[PDB]
RNA sequence: ACUUGAAUUACUGGGAAGUAACUAGAAUAUGUAGUGUAGCGGUGAAAUGCUUAGAUAUUACAUGGAAUACCAAUUGCGAAGGCAGGUUACUACCAGUUUAUUGACGCUGAUGGACGAAAGCGUGGGGAGCGAACAGGAUUAGAUACCCUGGUAGUCCACGCCGUAAACGAUGGAUACUAGCUGUUGGGCGCAAGUUCAGUGGCUAAGCGAAAGUGAUAAGUAUCCCACCUGGGGAGUACG
RNA sequence: GUUUAUCUGAGGCCUAACCUCGCUG
């Protein structure tokens, strides 16, 4: 139902336990997701490059099969895979232009959670 | 003392509403007892973020002189005008309205 | 807001309001009306809405509640007790000649001279229609219709806040925390009411709520299973879960019709 | 200096602060 | 308090010799002035204990130089406490 | 925003040490947990006491 | 490693210059600490009041990249 | 009688110094609308928990609360507690210097007054995040804890109440002397070098100290005033 | 698999039945 045309993003969001990418029409409108404990990765390797890898791939040669050339890559939260979460979009056909960084940093915003012994 | 404020207009607005505002926010102070220096008018420029979803705006500055007892109903008259989006009234000193003199006098 | 002290019993946690803003305490004869006052009896004489009884019997006094007198500045002349509301009245005399009774808020002095209308400024004491109320003040007397008068932030104390303006209607915050919209035509009074130290005031004694009107209430707890579906019982009992006379909830049981006309209108509910 | 000089202090003002919570509200 | 250098001298010349600025009479006059014009805007702010304190240094040192006028010259400082009505 | 424009490994790495030069890998794990100033005060006059000794 | 306005006869800071204070900034639209461009404190506080004031007035981005 | 102490005045400045009122952005939470399907979250590994009643994810808008990334620090101010987004009003204080002015007007200070972190108490609002107590999951022989998922008071605001901290420089306030080296803050004299006051750090000589250490901002040599100490426990307990 | 004339399930809009308010229609 959603329009598929050739310009689109990737918004890859990891964190410390996970990471989940999201093949997204120009107009915010989710084309297909994907996510390392989605591809039966439930553990400790949810945040691994190979995870990341893994997760990329599944999606990659699922949005390329409905109309998706170029994508705006945006990266979003720290933790590993975001390496191997755009190496395995551009080594898998879509290709990207951009690698920008929207990772929010609050300024003095909220308290932190009762730091963990 | 002296001041100077400068405060954006809505990009909506026409030449003839955008002149019709700098009038009514310039007669409110000379009818409290001030005395208007220098009025300019930048245009229409363009903001480095977003306010209430635009991305222009209209500047303009005053660069008045008057006491400060009658600086709150100014400023009350600032926020209860719905064509303004962003003001900002700043106090000099000997050391500033000798920068704006001779910033004035440089084209 | 004076407290007294504990000479007698009924004395003791007594509490007597200031009455710090009254100036004036003989009334205007040309602006009072007879009233005389019903013990809940109705037309045909049955005793509905009890427990109201009858105590210092008072006038009524004829309050302007459209100001509809656009463009006539009018000075405050006095400001006066109404015992048939809890705020003050502030009596006032247009530039014309006349005088009305119109209700008066937090800041109101004796000398202020106000107008009313469409072109005058947000001031305390002025009124202005929604369109021209600039955003988020604290108003009161909130008209619910345009040219009818004044029906919402009436008591002493309270106000209401404008939220936005949607081409015909403006969100408003009752003073109860509901959220609904109103016409852009009706008018409103810029200020809080006045009083707002009522809340603060104590009786101390059964006698002031007997001077205020008010009869006692029994608890259908102490009665017989004849009169209330909550009394009975052999020794002190409950009532098992509360009724009111008809086997109505009387807790959580919510009585506003699901099929109101006017819910096209309400935003949160907090009631 | 060392901590257990410091200490038992705590201890002795631990148990009459319990002491006080357990013996009030009894009126 | 709000004191101007022409205030200052209005003041100063009032007891006489504007231009003796060290005169304790000259002193104790503008410390009442300005203990005065403070003690108002203490009933405004009277949550600022930051002027609340300066105003009773002001009031110390009024006191001292009344102590120093009642121990040099027991006259002056009759007139004086007269004329600007201190000391209760 | 750290934008970045355009093989593919080059601009990879680009972008990676660019992220690791900004200050950011670490400043997450600062706010993941809360310090209070109590603490945060401490770790100032033992670093300055330390680069001060080492001079 | 001199302030330029203790060199200059510069004694304020105008806000109004976005053209001019883009040499304090980050390439990300953050104040760069005075340590790298030798400005005095009395003059650091200056630029980063008016700094502050120019991004309260939309000439300079609070996030830039 | 005098100006050196002290205070006032004049000129240059200095700051997160106070009280009140406005205003901005990032981020978190919630709601509406669009896309979309099976996970999300969490841990040393798991489970409780949210999810096919459409979650997590993404876009746009709206609502509300708290705190202000970069600047930013052995910086600066304040008697101390403490003070950090920006603007204005009302105040206060400090430093230097060509002035002018009074002339010991000074220091300390028992009773006493004022201020006084956080927590706590009363009344009325507000409540986004955090989170005492509490409820489940997990570890353990047990776990009334550490760990995980929720969460009330509280944290916030307007008037008040108590007056306690490792309220610490574990070093009371003054004045006067006695070697240097090396940064930095705000002034003066300087075309630069550099010099002189007022604050703030480090090394160290003599001198002190039982030693650790201190060392011109003394724990060095003197004088004045205040508070406190006299083995440990009982005990900051009993009684008033 | 669509088109043309009807029935029905739902939303939106209009005023012209029906309801309400302000000045006196």
């Amino acid at each position: 139902k959603v329009i598929v045309e050739s310009t689109g993003e990737a918004h890859i969001s990891s964190t410390f336990n996970n990471i989940i990418i999201s093949l997204t029409n120009k107009k915010g409108e989710v084309i297909a997701w994907s996510s390392a404990g989605k591809m039966g990765f439930r553990g400790s390797k949810k945040n691994t490059p190979y995870a990341a890898q893994m997760a990329a791939e599944d999606c990659s040669k699922v949005a390329l099969e409905a109309g998706l050339k170029k994508v705006k890559v945006y990266v979003k939260g720290p933790g590993n895979g975001r390496e191997s979460a755009i190496r395995s979009i551009h080594n898998g056909g879509i290709e990207v232009t951009e690698i920008i960084d929207v990772t929010p940093m609050p300024h003095n915003g909220c308290r932190p959670p009762k730091r963990r012994r | 003392n002296h001041y100077e404020t400068v405060f954006i207009l809505n990009p909506v607005l026409s030449e003839v509403q955008v002149k019709e505002t700098v009038t009514k926010f310039e007669e409110f102070l000379t009818s409290r007892g001030a005395e208007m220096v220098s009025k300019e008018d930048w245009g229409l420029k363009k903001m480095a973020y977003e306010i209430q979803n635009k991305k222009s705006g209209f500047y303009h500055l005053f660069e008045f002189k008057v006491a400060g007892e009658v600086l709150i109903a100014f400023e009350t008259e600032f926020r209860r005008d719905e064509r303004v989006m962003r003001f900002l009234t700043v106090s000099l000193d000997k050391h500033a309205i000798s920068w704006a003199e001779r910033r004035r006098a440089k084209l | 807001v004076r407290k007294l002290k504990p000479i007698t019993p009924g004395q003791r946690f007594r509490v007597v309001n200031g009455y710090d803003a009254i100036t004036t305490d003989k009334p205007e004869r040309s602006l009072i009306s007879p009233i005389k006052n019903s013990g809940g009896r109705n037309s045909q004489g049955k005793m509905t809405m009890r427990y109201t009884g009858g105590g210092h019997k008072q006038r009524y006094r004829i309050i302007d509640f459209k100001r509809t007198k656009d463009g006539i500045p009018a000075t405050v002349k006095s400001i006066e007790y109404d015992p048939n509301r809890t705020a003050f009245i502030a009596l006032l005399a247009y530039a014309d000649g006349e005088k009305t009774y119109i209700i008066a808020q937090n800041g109101l002095k004796v000398g202020q001279k106000l107008v009313s209308g469409p072109e005058s400024q947000p001031e305390i004491g002025n009124t202005l229609p929604l369109s021209r109320i600039p955003l988020g003040t604290v108003i009161s007397c909130i008209e619910l219709r345009p040219g009818q008068g004044a029906v919402i932030a009436r008591s002493a104390g309270t106000f209401a806040q404008l939220m936005a303006r949607d081409g015909k209607y403006a969100t408003i915050k009752m003073p109860s925390g509901e959220t609904r919209l109103i016409l852009l035509t009706c008018s409103a009074t810029i200020g809080e009411v006045s009083n707002s130290d009522h809340q603060l005031v104590v009786s101390g004694k059964a006698g002031r709520t007997r001077w205020l009107g008010r009869r006692p209430r029994t608890r259908p707890v102490a009665m017989n299973p004849v009169d209330h579906p909550m009394g009975g019982g052999e020794g002190r009992s409950s009532g098992g879960h509360p009724r009111s006379r008809n086997g109505l909830p009387a807790k959580g049981y919510r009585t506003r019709s699901k099929k109101n006309p006017s819910n096209k209108y309400i935003v949160e509910r907090r009631k | 200096p060392s901590g257990k000089k410091r200490k038992r202090h705590k201890v002795a003002t631990h148990k009459r602060k319990k002491r006080a919570r357990a013996n009030r509200h009894k009126k | 308090m709000y004191l101007t250098k022409e205030k200052k001298e209005e003041i100063f010349a009032q007891h006489g010799d504007a231009k003796n600025t060290g005169k304790a009479e000259g002193q104790i006059a503008l410390f009442t002035y300005r203990i005065s014009h403070l003690t108002e805007h203490l009933k405004k702010n009277r949550h600022d204990y930051n002027t609340e304190r300066s105003l009773v240094l002001l009031v110390g040192k009024r006191r001292a130089l009344l102590d120093y006028l009642k121990r040099k010259d027991i006259n002056r400082y009759r007139e004086i406490i007269k004329v600007l009505n201190i000391r209760k | 925003m750290l934008i970045i424009p355009i093989n593919i490994d080059r601009a990879l790495k680009r972008y990676k040490r660019k992220f690791d030069k900004t200050g950011t890998v670490r400043q997450l794990r600062a706010r993941t947990a809360f310090i209070k100033p109590s603490v945060v005060k401490r770790a100032q006059i033992q670093k300055a006491a330390y680069i001060q000794t080492l001079k | 490693k001199y302030c330029r306005f203790k060199k200059s006869g510069i004694k304020y800071i105008d806000y109004k210059d976005a053209d001019f204070l883009l040499k304090f900034v980050n390439e990300q639209g953050k104040i760069l600490p005075r340590r790298l461009t030798g400005t005095s404190l009395k003059y650091q506080r200056k630029v980063s009041v008016a700094v502050k004031r120019a991004r309260h007035l939309a000439l300079m981005p609070y996030v830039a990249d």
